[PDB]
């Protein structure tokens, strides 16, 4: 998925 | 929507050779992926910046930093500076750029198979891009679920406390008591299992098409700084070519830049007259512009 939104 | 070029130098060589590629490979799509920098023609004020009534409205009401307007734990603490952004970022409150109806042109030509954004405008949408090939990375206004225990709401509950003044009494769960929010991504948070799904199967598609024609990606107005949707870019098959249209070249392109990467320093909406031209659709464009 990748994660969650972040810098 | 009149725009001009960013600089002295011309952009339009660069753009004809995007035009030539997709000349050579007529049955080919694009597929773009997008951020801010593609609505800022549109007038949607930056939360970010100062000398924005927005901004000040933010920071009168205590917000400590312009994104804890998207943070959970703020939300829950304090949920009048996201319904105060609501109110002026409402889908709805704007028109689509030019470079929004390009891809709407795109989409007409058959030669879109997809559009990533990282915006909430839903302006693609609006602009007439079709549900199918839209991924909204980030969420939007359309729909709403209590953040405690997932129950639906219609998105016009939201909406209707928005026209209030003042803004008070803010949507709560009739099941759980929480407060019930916007599909939208807050930091944080986990993009749609859509996000992950699609690439995946748009990742294959890429990587199937370079054995046969040449499909093409296009990164247009995004800084590349947040993540997930910042690792779109470098997860674009080595042999596709990369397009990058973005005042200053950024992430990937600018970390691991490839030899067929095609930069263009340009203005999107200039970027779309441009490209527009090199491919001889003025007309058909024109016709969706006036529509
Ligand atoms: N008209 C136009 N054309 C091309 N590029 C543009 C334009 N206007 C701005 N930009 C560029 O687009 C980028 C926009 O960056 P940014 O404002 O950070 O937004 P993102 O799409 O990347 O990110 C969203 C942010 N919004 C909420 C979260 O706070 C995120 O940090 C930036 O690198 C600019 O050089
Ligand atoms: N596009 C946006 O409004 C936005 C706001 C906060 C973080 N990232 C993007
Ligand atoms: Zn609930």
């Amino acid at each position: 998925k990748g994660g969650a939104k972040r810098h | 929507m009149a725009s001009m070029s960013v600089s002295t130098a011309s952009t339009e060589m660069s753009v004809r050779k995007i035009a030539a590629h997709m000349k050579s490979n007529p049955n080919a799509k694009v597929i773009f992926m997008v951020g801010a920098g593609i609505s800022t023609s549109c007038g949607i004020p930056d939360f970010r910046s100062p000398g924005t009534g927005l901004y000040h409205n933010l920071a009168r009401l205590k917000l400590p930093y312009p994104e804890a307007v998207f943070d959970v734990d703020f939300f829950q603490s304090d949920p009048l500076p996201f319904y105060t952004l609501a109110k002026e970022l409402y889908p709805g409150n704007f028109r689509p750029s030019k470079f929004h109806y390009l891809l709407k042109l795109f989409q007409d030509k058959d030669v879109l198979k997809r559009v990533y954004t990282q915006n909430i405008d839903t302006l693609e949408r609006q602009a007439g891009v079709k549900d199918d090939l839209i991924i909204e990375a980030h969420g939007s206004f359309a729909h709403c679920h209590c953040i405690g225990c997932g129950k639906v709401y219609p998105p016009q509950v939201f909406k209707s406390k928005l026209a209030e003044h003042p803004i008070k009494d803010f949507v709560k769960c009739d099941v759980c008591g929480e407060l019930v929010k916007p599909a939208i991504v807050f930091f944080g948070e986990d993009l749609p299992d859509s996000f992950s799904e699609t690439w995946l199967n748009d990742s294959e598609w890429l990587r199937e098409k370079i054995t046969t024609q040449q499909p093409l990606v296009i990164v247009v107005g995004t800084s590349l700084a947040v993540y997930p949707f910042a690792s779109l870019p470098e997860e674009i098959p080595r042999k596709v070519k990369r397009v990058l249209c973005n005042l200053e070249t950024v992430g990937d392109f600018k970390a691991n830049k490839r030899p067929t990467d095609l930069i263009v320093h340009q203005y999107s909406d200039e970027f779309a007259e441009q490209l527009v031209e090199e491919l001889g659709w003025q007309e058909d464009f024109e016709k969706i512009l006036t529509a």
